[PDB]
RNA sequence: UGACGGAGCCAGCGAGUCUAACCUUGGCCGAGAGGUCUUGGUAAAAACUCCGUCGUAACGAGGAAUUCCUAGUAAGCGCAAGUCAUCAGCUUGCGUUGAUUACGUCCCUGCCCUUCACAC
RNA sequence: CAUUGGUGAGCAGCGAAGGAUUUGGUGGAUUACUAGCUAAUAGCAAUCUAUUUCAAAGAAUUCAAACUUGGGGGAAUGCCUUGUUGA
């Protein structure tokens, strides 16, 4: 893991760069389960 | 820059791959050469190879120092920095000096708070060719460590016995002439590349009236290093000591700079193997 | 979508991000206001880029500082840094860049280091 | 390699030892030594013009030195790089010393001062960047990337004002009175710059010949079709000589063959641009040959200090009553050539010398203009002579005071 | 390889391809002559093309992805914007390819990162 | 060898090569007829063969002494080392051979 | 040629190597393009080229690079003692 | 250029089911082994900023000589780890604050080197 | 407490017989404007073709004609070259 982190190109470009998000820290976040619209929260309601 | 060595180290280490690999195809090259000129008949692995014997014609038109020292061995005079560990007592100061009169092209630096990455990632901007870094314990030098630049190779050294300079009264100033050097006693693999490491921190072609001599001499894989200045006379040679005496016993040797604690080891010292007093590696 | 800048400071460990938004003229730093950023003594340092353009180019945005690591003395320079920066990211991306021109014109004239990083790599001799 | 003029001589060549490629050289002033620098090696080697050895090899660069220049009077060498920084060399001396000023971007050009005071660079943001060596702190800036105009071209996919391909300049220099910077890149635009009001003072359209690719920043959309642009079809099976339709083309080419070889078109860019040390003129070495901008025609009407009571035919009437000195400085105000060339030749030879030492200081430089580019072409080889020998002697003083005023001139 | 094998004429001028190919990449190590017979291909070349090394770079997830990279302007070969995807990148050369600096991949990669800083751009 | 240069030197280095595989590489595998359709190759024997008898029968009716050779194999002319025919058509027949 | 324009010339230069060439003495003009105008008239051979001050053609005569002669006849003894030291000192460097 | 107290506040290294006292006074259970409780003694971020209080035998900042030192350097401050040699009477890392003076000269003292144009 | 996360409910302000977003088609530009057709020194433009044919000129022993082939090895039968046999 240590080689892999100083091999890493700053240029590598992956298209789901885009769904995926960083923590302020840095650290990828990763969601619990994978918003409610109005209409659905009121259905559930 | 930081790119360019990137590959530079990926491309080195597949060419050594590859050349174990090809190791074998090369004795095989050997043996078709012997049987071409002794007559005898080829074995029957080779005699049945038909790609081998193809491609002979081409290979047939085929023919030392260390890999990382090659390109420069003899043409550029190396460059060194010898530092020291953070806070150095005064002793260590007076040895790191010490040594840098051993090498004609040292420099001495401070290492106030220096941290490693940047040391080494400066030395490399400027073109410096190896880093000497030194240790104590209560103002008694302990351990010598020297990393060649850009690439390794790191030896680590144990140092016993240190007699400095300034122990001695009215000792004088060294000569600075670059010396000749002697180096007695390295039999195995393991003594050649010692020798190639320490033999690349001095300039090449001394006068051959050079009048400083430094000689390390293997004792049981104790290194002593002494330096005199001899005078021919008419029945024989006259030497007398300089100093500073120390013996130096390498106990790591790693295919790297010292920064990277990662880098493969190329030979480490083993001393709780049932056999560890036995043999001497160097 | 709100238009907004985000710029970056350093100074040794010290690590300021700065979040410059259309807005009101309101000015933090951790949470905080900027007139609470300690060392005292330092204050004005921090003052430098807003004094030096004048207080009325910040009144249509708000600039919000996060500060981490390093010292006091390397965690002002860091907010400076990023504070000056993000002002003038903020004029290129949604003013004119003639505004940008002069603000790059003052920083430069008074201290480059508001821009530049101030990095004292070794160098050996 | 370096080359004698008197006897065409390859007199001495310069090597290095591990075969580098140069992409850019300097010259000492005192021409006894010789810097190169390369895109593939990160240092700077030097020589001995005297020797031909190689003295050594300046390093600290972490990035392939783009460019070099001397400068004239300290003797101190700039270097820049694509590592975003500049270092000062002090070569000369029993120290040496390095000071590195960092920049936004990648440095692609670098002139220096006739002063040798400061120093500019063009970087890869279309910046042009003025910073003073002494003292190692920027003086200025000019923003550049609205003021180039780069067209798109037939292979373009995107459009020119999204294309990033050249919006900075590969080339700069300065003019000698060291007040405007003339630059020029891969792109179909030569900008002069004034240094002082960070100002463009004039932009200069490098070709407007359509066979050339970079030339249009809008295509016609005629052109345009389902297949592509058609000037993209390649039509040499149309030829009728079958030297016309062979295909030589190496597939991947952009420079260094033969045009054959490249298949795609001629692309408008300037890799050069100096401005003349005798003249108001600039050159710029571009695709179709060397442009050559001066000054000389000289149609503009360009008055200095008029008043009412100056005019061409008060200038002749001075000449009629002998006042030669006013008729001069009168001619001068007007500034048209016609009248200084009548002045300059009615003025006898008994008394050049009592008006050159009364000329006002301020239309000195005009005068040493004036008989500099007329006598290189004139007959009056004995009447030019004489002046200079009267404006020399009179003041000489002043134009030691300010060289850089009156160097073209001189 | 007809000429005999001691030749001095012979062995440096097979030194000076195989130095040339390894330089451009196409070949891969230096150590035997047969190579420039049985490892001189087309792949070989084609495989120091812009789009391939940008794949091995990770620049791009596939070869086809790379092509419209460059064809769209994206990429850059030290200060030079490079649109053909023929483009035959040497050894050296391999450092030097990069993202354009205003490019909207090259913010799509320091903003997933949170490591965007507007005063570049 | 150092002077020998071109073909003579590529057919010499494969001369020598095969005659010290025969000990011990097995016989199919060492020496291997290059793939040749048969309405070629049944061409290619009996061209050649017509030549031998042609050679031989000119060196009979003459006084001319022929080195011997064994029976199934083909005589050696000087048209077999130009045309490099052995690692076409091959020494012999081997169906001939087995049987 | 081809593997150059195939890497838009980023090569590396070839080893490099020392020949010998021969410079045949005449006017400058000539080795100038054809046109109504010269750059330089001078020759292509410098003065030194032409004749250089060798070594004595009598074998008692002894010739300097700067020009003077002297017979050994009229040379005192300490002279000659002094010139053969010199000349030992220069066969030494070379 | 102090002591005490309070308040505000700023780091970077470091993650093996592995990390860690000693000597006693007594109760109970237990065939024993031992288990549990009770008991006394011994050992074992800082700088920085602000506020308030007091107040200026041996040794009081170290002789002669001698050594080292040029920028994130000298010096101050703390926090970690202990990586097959060395180290705990300590060693090595990590961050924090951060200068004065020179960056010239061969005068002295040592070491060393020398005796293809144009122009000289 | 912060969301520069989504989805909604409402104000202040802007605000002339409504406003916003997206999209198909066509026209003019994207180089610097001397008109259509033909058998063209003139006809036609509603075409003639019921004068549209004759005459004159016009044929290199160049009688040469792959500058056009991925590398190595061959080529039975083809093809090219050279000689040869019988007509
Ligand atoms: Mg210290
Ligand atoms: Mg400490
Ligand atoms: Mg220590």
């Amino acid at each position: 893991l240590r080689e892999k982190a100083k091999e890493r190109n700053p240029d590598e470009y992956y298209h789901a760069m885009h769904s995926r998000k960083t923590d302020a820290k840095g650290l990828l976040i990763s969601s619990r389960h994978g918003s409610l619209s109005m209409d659905q929260v009121k259905l559930l309601k | 820059m930081l790119r360019r060595q990137a590959r530079e180290r990926r491309e080195y280490l597949y060419r050594k791959a590859q050349e174990l690999q090809d190791s074998q195809l090369q004795q095989k090259r050997q043996i078709i050469k012997q049987a071409l000129a002794q007559g005898k008949p080829l074995p029957k692995e080779l005699a049945e190879d038909e790609s081998l014997q193809k491609d002979f014609r081409y290979d047939q038109s085929l023919k030392q120092v260390d890999d990382e020292y090659a390109a420069t061995s003899g043409i550029m005079d190396p460059r060194i920095i010898v530092t020291t560990s953070r806070d150095p007592s005064t002793r260590l100061s007076q040895f790191a000096k010490e040594i840098k009169l051993l090498f004609p092209n040292a420099v001495r630096l401070n290492r106030g708070n220096y941290v490693m990455p940047n040391l080494v990632d400066a030395c490399k901007k400027s073109g410096t060719t190896d880093l000497v870094v030194l240790h104590e314990h209560r103002g008694v030098p302990t351990s010598l460590t020297i990393s060649h630049f850009p690439h390794g190779p790191t030896a680590q050294f144990s140092l016993h016995n240190v007699v400095m300079r300034h122990d001695i009264i009215n000792a004088g100033n060294q000569s600075e002439v670059n010396p000749h050097l002697i180096f007695d006693n390295f039999t195995t693999a393991l003594g050649k590349r010692v020798v190639c490491i320490l033999k690349h921190l001095f300039n090449a072609g001394p006068k051959k009236d050079s009048e400083r001599v430094i000689t390390f001499a293997n004792r049981g894989d104790f290194i002593s290093v002494r330096q005199h200045v001899y005078v021919r006379t008419r029945e024989g040679v006259e030497i007398a000591e300089v100093g500073p005496r120390f013996e130096m016993r390498l106990f790591e040797l790693r295919l790297g700079t010292l920064e990277n604690k990662d880098a493969d080891v190329e030979w480490q010292l083993r001393r709780f193997i049932r056999t560890a007093n036995k043999k001497d590696y160097l | 979508a709100v238009p907004s800048v985000q710029t970056f400071g350093k100074k040794k460990s010290a690590t300021a991000v700065a979040h410059v938004k259309a807005g009101k003229g309101l000015i933090k730093v951790n949470g905080s206001p900027i007139t609470l950023v300690e060392p005292e003594i330092l204050r004005f340092k921090v003052y430098e880029p807003l004094l030096l353009v004048g207080l009325d180019k910040f009144s249509n945005i708000d600039i919000r500082v996060r500060v981490t690591g390093g010292g006091h003395v390397s965690q002002v320079y860091a907010i400076r840094q990023a504070i000056a920066k993000g002002l003038v990211a903020y004029h290129q991306k949604y003013v004119d860049e003639q505004s940008k021109n002069e603000l790059k014109k003052a920083f430069t004239s008074y201290d480059r280091t508001l821009l530049i990083a101030d990095s004292r790599r070794p160098e050996p001799k | 390699r370096a080359w004698d003029l008197i006897r065409y001589r390859n007199f001495r060549t310069f090597t290095g030892t591990e075969r580098i490629q140069f992409n850019c050289l300097a010259v000492d002033p005192s021409g006894e030594v010789v810097c190169a620098g390369s895109l593939d090696n990160f240092d700077i080697h030097v020589w001995s013009v005297q020797t031909g050895q190689l003295l050594d090899a300046l390093s600290g660069h972490e990035g392939p030195v783009s460019c070099l220049s001397f400068s004239q009077e300290n003797s101190v060498l700039a270097s820049a790089s694509w590592d975003k920084t500049i270092r000062i060399w002090s070569i000369f001396g029993r120290s040496q010393q390095v000071e590195p000023i960092e920049v936004y971007s990648d440095v692609l050009a670098l002139s220096m001062r006739p002063d040798g005071k400061e120093v500019a660079v063009s970087t890869l943001k279309g910046q042009i960047s003025i910073f003073n060596i002494e003292d190692a702190k920027q003086v200025g800036n000019i923003d550049c990337r609205k003021d180039i105009i780069s067209g798109r071209f037939n292979q373009d996919r995107f459009t020119a004002k999204n294309s990033e391909r050249s919006k900075f300049f590969t080339t700069i220099h300065y003019s000698f009175d060291g007040m405007a910077i003339v630059a020029g890149g891969n792109n179909n635009s030569i900008c002069l710059y004034d240094v002082p009001n960070e100002v463009l003072l004039k932009r200069f359209i490098v070709s407007r010949n359509m066979a050339l690719n970079g030339t249009l920043e809008f295509l016609n959309s005629k052109k345009m079709t389902e297949a592509g642009s058609l000037d993209l079809i390649d039509d040499a099976g149309e030829n009728s000589d079958l030297e016309d339709r062979i295909d030589n083309s190496l597939p991947g080419s952009q420079r260094g063959g033969d045009l054959s070889t490249r298949k795609m078109r001629p692309e408008v860019r300037v890799t050069s641009v100096q401005f003349s040390p005798t003249a108001n003129a600039f050159a710029a070495a571009s695709t179709e040959g060397l442009l050559i901008y001066s000054t000389n025609d000289t149609i503009l009407f360009d008055p200095f200090d008029l008043d009412v009571d100056v005019t061409p035919h008060s200038t002749v009437e001075a000449l009629r009553e002998k006042q030669f000195l006013n008729a001069l400085v009168m001619a001068f105000r007007l500034n048209e050539e016609y009248l200084i060339n009548k002045v300059y030749e009615a003025i006898p030879i008994k008394e050049i010398p009592l008006v050159a030492s009364n000329i006002p200081a301020i239309y000195l430089p005009r005068i040493l203009k004036f008989i500099g580019d007329f006598a290189i072409e004139s007959q009056h080889i004995e009447f030019n002579l004489i002046w200079i020998k009267a404006l020399l002697s009179a003041s000489g003083g002043y134009i030691n005071e300010h060289k850089y005023l009156f160097s073209t001139a001189m | 390889s007809l000429l005999p094998p001691t030749d001095p004429f012979r062995r440096k001028h097979e030194q000076l391809l195989l130095d040339k190919l390894y330089a451009m990449g196409v070949l891969t190590t230096k150590s035997k002559i047969s190579d420039l017979e049985n490892k001189v291909t087309v792949s070989a070349i084609c495989r120091r093309r812009l789009p391939v090394i940008m794949h091995r770079l990770k620049m791009a997830e596939t070869i086809q992805d790379a092509v419209k990279f460059i064809e769209q302007g994206h990429v850059r070969v030290g200060p030079n914007l490079i649109n053909d995807p023929a483009y035959l990148v040497t050894r050296n050369m391999e450092d030097y390819v990069t993202w354009v600096d205003n490019s909207k991949i090259k913010k799509t990669l320091l903003r997933y990162r949170n490591q965007i800083d507007d005063f570049d751009f | 060898d150092d002077q020998v240069i071109g073909k003579a030197r590529s057919r010499t280095l494969e001369m020598r090569l095969n005659r010290l595989s025969r000990v011990n590489g097995h016989q199919d595998k060492i020496n291997k007829l290059e793939k040749v359709p048969m309405h070629i190759r049944r061409g290619m024997i009996d061209k050649h063969v017509k030549r031998i008898k042609k050679y031989e029968q000119e060196a009979a009716e003459g006084g001319i002494v022929l080195s011997k050779v064994k029976k199934g194999q083909f005589r050696k002319i000087e048209s077999t080392y130009k045309k490099d025919i052995e690692r076409r058509i091959g020494g012999s027949i081997k169906a001939r051979d087995k049987e | 040629y081809k593997l150059d324009v195939l890497s838009s010339v980023h090569f590396v230069p070839k080893p490099a190597s020392t020949s010998l060439e021969i410079r045949v003495e005449t006017p400058t003009i000539s080795m100038e393009d054809a046109q109504p105008l010269y750059m330089s008239n001078a020759s292509s051979l410098a003065p030194q080229e032409i004749y250089n001050v060798g070594k004595a053609e009598k074998d008692g005569e002894i010739r300097l690079k700067n020009g003077v002669a002297m017979s050994k006849e009229e040379l005192t003894r300490e002279d000659k003692n002094r010139l053969r030291r010199a000349l030992k000192r220069k066969r030494s460097k070379a």
